């Protein structure tokens, strides 16, 4: 029922309506992350290469 | 061939649904968890509703009305009948019912006990029933759960012989397209001793429960008096029948209650779809007025009926959404 | 780009074959000149071409053979001069039907020149997405030395896909005794090496051959034409563009849920004998229907015996991809018990608007199904007859093998065989 | 005036730029080769639509943009098509090998070779920016690059530029056009690492863009280009205030307050009203009080689910279109006593309205109709986590099998992530579970 804060220019208009009222990870860390993943990968490609070997 | 798969092995009714379904040929039961069905004959309590109707090619129907809980639980429905403009307060229908908590409108509720006391007149209340209001309060407060006090009915309908208590249960079918489905037999559940006007602690003469009442069977068989019954009493004792004394009444308010909450949980635009079986307990007073007690979700059937009742189901709420290769039904007209 | 490798008598003839029919679709002559009419042809020509002098295109193929005569047969044939010819590495003494000699002495003298052309081919490749091979399991080279060829790459492209179209044996088309010791070898190197097989079984090849196609005795080129068909068929994605954007690694991981478990049940519809045009074209409804029938299936395999753990499909024609959706859709739905309900969304279908040669519609199945299970219980149950007196096992020990490494073999096949039967009650 | 740097990350991410560029351009009246006859200030100025683009001597108008993806195919259409001059090489990054539809391979395998760039190109189009306020990132839930390499650069984001906003446009998986089986992993891990990193998340279920495509385009069988084109519509009515002249949401921080009043339930649903047919034959022009009152019809939300069960925590009308407050406030008071909306306790039973009235763009020769007015309506509602337990529950029935984990685990990723991501979310569909009881 209550228009409010209402706002005009060329491009449009705006307004607000109320009907009721009421009642971060470091650089450091990331690059830990990334190359843990990374010995994990070549720990992996290790374990297949010295398979192969045997 | 159609899939459906069943969630709830306790119903008594959907059992019999299922049974039915397969013996058609045309439909095969899934696994419990089996993502791809076209039926659903769900779980009483967190039926995921929001995975329904998400499944490529396949048209997705359950046997529950989402938010029907609101008519179908004693403290909403009593929440549901105050709030409501459609309804209101002035509703006539409805015993004058109040929400208690254990340690709410415990202000609003002591006002009108009060009064009660102005003129002094009957003033008997039920959550399990008594007549001072701080021996009721004290039950509530160490109990835990949360059920409303209700006035109590103090001048019953009395069949004879006999000077009996009873209510009327009636059962409602609504279909996807929020047709209102009333099925033509109903039952009284009976008390099976004489109603005492005096002391109100005595058990099977207030409460006329399917299974409390387990003097059971004297007057009919097991606690169940059917609509022919029921009529012919009516017609021979009171002059009138039971369409017009009591019938009316009844059809008016399923129609009004169901009426309330559509907007809240009709099914026509949504990606799945719901029916839904409701039970509908009346009591009738000393003056032919028929009073709203309670609406049950999951309904249980009385044991004549279930054959006919679930083809029913079967015929308006299922098959009409999934067609194979006189009606049970009076449909309230909105 | 792919690089081909087709191993032993069998490998190089299913391989000529593919090479035969896939060129045909890209309107690629005898000589390895573009004489075609579409750009869609060219498109991702790359994936299994070479361009050349003079824009002619040669495929990226490598012959690989212990004997001299197959590859005279291959480069004689009529496709055989568009062939790289330091693409052809061969051997002069065979490997007589004989794991052995194809795997640790015989393919081991021969196995560093084919990796020579592997790497030569490699370098070529301006991004490698991997390798795929064509032998059969029963033989001697295609089986021992194509399964050391794998062992090898693996070891030099280690983060790259290896492919293979295995071709089982059975005694409805044997050409000797000992089969099931060469296939039973293989799948161990299989179930370690690969990323996915396709299992195209013989049994299944002449059963489609005798009792669908009314052929009374059918030869290995009426196999063949089952397999080159099959094959077309599943690198159809690689070799056309689609919507989906289709990948060999990406496949690998959309196929294979669990590492070991990457051995697919090939199917394709309508069969057709070879030569003879079929007039009447197919609904999709008939295609959908066909495909997913244990009579269209090239691994003997009944599929109500087992699940389906992941499906894809690519349908191939001009027609209505609602109606292909809905079809698809249709075959889940109403046989839902066949598929594992805990992988959703494990059936995809992809089309492609060319045909292949003679049919105007079809469809090609890829199904990694449990009941794959019943192929390796076949093999083992013969092996087993053989192994349990040690029979014929002579022909392996004399070229330096111990009892032990069959027992091993025997092993890993039913501890895969009991792997399957783990998802078919899950 | 303040920049807004848009980041498009993987297939999705790229052709949804793409779709959205080339829209902007029509609405601001810019050609293919980036001049704007109509901008008389020649190489600068700060302008409402400066905000997205830059400008040189030349006078042409560049889009801050980067396109990122780990594989070619994608962004060379980019590079080659009818919009290439509009932007400059070094915005259009390419990789040599996809992440395979494996979240690990895009965030660790992939990922760690090619964030250093990105970050650096980015970092190029920020010293650009005399005030930079943030990042508006497009991507897939579903893809390996779109799921994985964008958690990556979200971490980083709030390294380099901790106090700046960072909004995300997010596809949401839908087996009717899923590319692969995984998604459901993708979609939680990407998710659970992005979170504390997006300040606002507007998710458009590929499920209910096609069905939109289906009932109101009459399109049987729905393109890429279908799907991108209506998303493109409902993007640049969300990111018209910044772009425009306006007093509603004119800052992306105004987004945070204005929709996200919790800060882990970001989530807001996006409804939009009217989509209608280009060669429709005979068309009536639907009204202010028919075009609001759609917002509430689930058929045309960018996730299928049921706000009637649910409450709302904030509601913005964005209008585009022959709109007066007038009407808006009439159909409001209307739609108010015939449908279902709550409101939490704690928040004004409200609604923030925006209008514009240049009326919405369509691209010549596309499958959306000109229309006299249309609506966005953007709701934080509760309902939205439906799309959470659908996802989750697919996730379960896949993981209690470990099917498919070890394609993770190769990448370097430990089988203890998949959990630790699973238990974020069944923390998230808590937090949504208590606001709306
Ligand atoms: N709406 C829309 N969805 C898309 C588009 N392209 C892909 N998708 C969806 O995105 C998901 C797949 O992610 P993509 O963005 O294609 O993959 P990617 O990020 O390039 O990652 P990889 O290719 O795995 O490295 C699927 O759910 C597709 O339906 C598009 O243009 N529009
Ligand atoms: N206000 C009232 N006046 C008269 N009787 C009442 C009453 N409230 C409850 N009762 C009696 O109590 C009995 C059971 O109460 P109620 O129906 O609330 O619980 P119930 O929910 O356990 C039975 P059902 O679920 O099958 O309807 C009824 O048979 C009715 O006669
Ligand atoms: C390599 O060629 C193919 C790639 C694919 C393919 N390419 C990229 C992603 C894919 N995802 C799947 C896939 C495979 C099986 C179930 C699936 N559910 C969702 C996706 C999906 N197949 C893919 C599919 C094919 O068959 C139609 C191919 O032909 C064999
Ligand atoms: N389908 C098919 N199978 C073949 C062909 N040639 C041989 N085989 C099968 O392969 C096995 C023999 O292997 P082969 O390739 O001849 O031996 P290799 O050359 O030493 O590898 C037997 O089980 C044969 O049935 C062929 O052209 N087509
Ligand atoms: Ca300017
Ligand atoms: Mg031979
Ligand atoms: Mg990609």
């Amino acid at each position: 029922m209550e228009v409010i804060e209402l706002n005009k220019c060329t491009s449009g208009q705006s307004f607000e309506v109320i009907l009721k009222p009421p009642s971060d990870p470091s650089l450091e860390e990331i690059q830990k992350k990334l190359e843990a993943a990374e010995e994990r990968r070549k720990y992996q490609e290790a374990e297949l290469l010295k398979h192969l070997a045997e | 061939m159609y899939t459906f798969v069943v969630r709830d092995e306790n119903s008594s009714v959907y059992a019999e649904v299922s049974r039915l379904l397969l013996a058609t040929g045309q439909w095969k039961r899934l696994r419990k968890d089996n993502p791809r069905f076209n039926l659903m004959l769900g779980e009483r309590n967190r039926l995921p509703f929001g995975r329904l109707g998400h499944e490529p090619g396949l048209v997705q129907l359950v046997n529950y009305y989402r938010g029907a809980d609101k008519l179908c639980r004693k403290a909403s429905l009593v929440k549901l009948i105050k709030t409501s403009p459609e309804l209101s307060e002035s509703c006539t229908w409805f015993p004058e019912s109040y929400v208690i908590y254990p340690t709410d409108e415990r202000e609003v509720f002591l006002a009108a006990y009060n009064r009660r006391r102005e003129g002094r007149e009957g003033n008997v209340w039920i959550a399990l029933i008594s007549s001072e209001a701080s021996e009721l309060l004290d039950f509530i407060d160490e109990q835990g759960q949360v059920h409303v006090i209700q006035k109590y009915l103090e001048k019953p309908l009395l069949l004879e012989p006999g000077h009996r208590k009873f209510d009327i249960r009636s059962w409602v079918l609504v279909d996807h397209l929020y047709n209102i489905y009333l099925y033509r037999e109903g039952v009284l559940r009976t008390s099976s001793e004489p109603y005492n006007s005096a002391n109100f602690q005595d058990k099977t003469c207030h409460l006329t429960n399917h299974c409390i009442q387990k003097n059971y069977g004297r007057y009919e068989e097991g606690n169940e008096m059917f609509f022919e019954e029921f009529n012919q009493y009516l017609m021979d004792a009171l002059n009138t029948t039971l369409e017009n004394s009591i019938l009316l009444q009844i059809k008016h308010i399923i129609r009004s209650c169901l009426m309330c909450i559509e907007p809240a949980i009709s099914t026509k635009h949504l990606h799945y779809q719901s029916f839904q079986l409701f039970g509908f307990d009346f009591m009738v007073d000393e003056e032919l007025k028929v009073w709203l007690i309670e609406v049950n979700g999951a309904p249980a059937c009385a044991q004549k009926l279930y054959a006919e009742l679930c083809q029913g189901i079967v015929d308006v709420a299922i098959s009409s959404v999934f067609p194979l290769a006189t009606s049970i039904f009076i449909k309230l007209h909105h | 780009e792919i690089v081909h490798i087709q191993a032993g008598q069998c490998g190089n003839q299913i391989g000529a074959k593919f090479w035969e029919v896939i060129s045909d679709e890209h309107g690629i002559d005898p000589t390895g000149s573009y004489h075609g009419d579409s750009d869609l042809q060219l498109e991702r020509i790359n994936v299994y071409y070479n361009e050349a002098t003079g824009n002619k295109y040669v495929p990226r193929a490598i012959l690989v053979d212990l004997e001299p005569g197959t590859m005279d047969s291959v480069r004689s044939g009529p496709f055989g001069q568009i062939f790289r010819p330091d693409n052809f590495v061969f051997g002069q003494s065979g490997a007589g039907n004989n794991w052995a000699k194809g795997h640790y002495t015989e393919g081991a003298e021969l196995v560093d020149s084919v990796l020579d052309v592997v790497r030569k081919e490699s370098e070529s490749c301006d991004c490698l997405q991997g390798f795929q091979l064509t032998h059969s399991l029963g033989g001697g080279t295609g089986s021992g030395m194509g399964t050391l060829l794998i062992s090898k790459i693996r070891e030099e492209y280690p983060d790259r896909i290896m492919n293979t179209f295995s071709v089982m044996p059975s005694p409805k088309v044997s050409d000797t005794v000992v089969e099931p010791y060469n296939a039973t070898l293989s799948v161990h190197q299989l179930v370690e090496n690969t990323d996915e097989t396709y299992c195209i079984d013989n049994e299944a090849l002449y059963d489609i051959c005798f009792r669908t196609l009314k052929l009374t005795t059918p030869t290995y080129g009426d196999l063949n034409h089952l397999v080159s068909a099959t094959m077309s068929g599943v690198t159809t994605c690689l070799r056309f563009p689609g919507q989906l954007n289709a990948d060999l690694r990406k496949l690998a991981v959309n196929m294979v849920p669990f590492p070991r478990l990457h051995f697919f049940m090939p199917g394709f519809a309508p069969l057709t004998s070879r030569g003879s045009q079929q007039y009447r074209a197919l609904t999709v409804p008939e295609l959908t229907q066909q495909m997913f029938d244990s009579k269209n299936m090239m691994a003997a395999c009944d599929p109500r015996h087992g699940r389906y753990l992941t499906v894809a499909a690519i349908f191939r024609g001009r027609m209505s991809m609602k109606e292909v959706d809905e079809q698809m859709l249709n075959v889940q739905n109403k046989n839902s018990s066949y598929f594992v309900e805990w992988i959703p969304n494990n059936v995809k279908t992809a089309v492609c608007d060319i045909p292949p040669r003679g049919l105007k519609m079809s469809a090609t199945f890829i199904g990694n199904s449990t009941a794959i299970q019943e192929l390796f219980k076949r093999i083992s149950e013969q092996f087993t007859a053989m192994f349990r007196r040690k029979a014929f096992l002579h022909w392996y020990t004399g070229e330096g093998m111990d009892e032990m490494e069959f027992t091993e073999a025997e092993s890993n096949m039913n501890d895969l065989v009991s792997e399957y039967q783990q998802y078919q009650d899950a | 005036m303040r920049e807004c740097i848009s980041i498009h990350v993987g297939q999705a991410g790229v052709q949804i730029g793409n779709a959205c560029w080339e829209l902007y351009c029509l609405e601001h009246g810019i050609q293919p080769d980036g001049q704007m006859p109509s901008d008389k200030t020649i190489g600068g100025g700060d302008d409402s639509f400066n905000t997205f683009f830059s400008e040189t001597g030349a006078g042409k108008h560049v889009p801050r943009a980067v396109f990122v993806d780990l594989e070619p195919t994608v962004i060379d259409e980019v590079r080659t098509g009818t919009y290439r001059q509009l932007f400059h090489p070094e915005q259009l990054i390419t990789g040599k090998e996809d992440a395979a539809n494996n979240y690990a391979r895009g965030h660790y395998t992939i990922g760690k070779e090619i964030i250093d760039l990105v970050l650096d190109r980015i970092r190029k189009l920020a010293d650009q920016c005399t005030g930079l306020q943030g990042f508006l990132v497009f991507h897939s839930f579903g893809g390996g690059t779109g799921s994985g390499f964008t958690s990556l650069l979200m971490e980083r984001l709030s390294v380099d530029y901790g106090k700046k906003s960072k909004l995300e446009f997010s596809i949401y998986p839908a087996p009717q056009v899923s590319t692969a089986v995984v998604e459901p992993y993708n979609s939680i891990l990407t998710t659970h690492t992005t979170l504390e990193h997006s300040d606002c998340a507007f998710m458009v279920d590929n499920e209910a863009i096609y069905d939109i495509c289906r009932r109101n385009l009459d399109i049987e069988r729905p393109t890429y280009t279908n799907l991108n084109r209506l998303i493109s519509q409902i993007v640049s009515s969300i990111t018209a205030s910044l772009r425009f002249d306006g007093a509603l949401n004119v800052d992306l921080t105004e987004f945070q307050t204005n929709l996200v009043p919790y800060p882990r339930i970001h989530f807001p649903l996006a409804t939009y009203a009217p989509v209608i047919s280009a060669e429709k034959a005979y068309h009536e022009q639907l009204s202010v009080a028919e075009i609001t009152n759609a917002c509430f019809e689930p058929a045309n939300q960018m996730v299928k689910c049921d706000p009637r069960h649910g409450k709302y925590m904030a509601c913005c009308l964005l209008y585009r279109g022959d709109v007066v407050p007038k009407d808006v406030n009439a159909a409001i008071a209307t739609i108010k006593t015939k449908r279902s909306i709550q409101f939490v306790d704690w928040c004004p039973t409200g609604f923030k309205v925006g209008i514009n009235y240049q009326p919405p763009t369509v691209v010549p020769g596309g499958d959306l109709a000109k229309v006299q007015r249309a609506v966005c309506m953007l709701s934080n509602t509760t309902a939205i986590a439906e799309a959470w337990a659908r996802l989750d529950h697919k996730f379960d029935l896949m993981y209690a099998k470990r099917a498919f984990v070890h394609w993770y685990v190769g990448e370097g990723m430990e089988e203890g992530e998949f959990s630790e991501a699973r238990e974020d979310m069944a923390a998230l569909e808590k937090d949504y579970e208590e606001v709306g009881v």
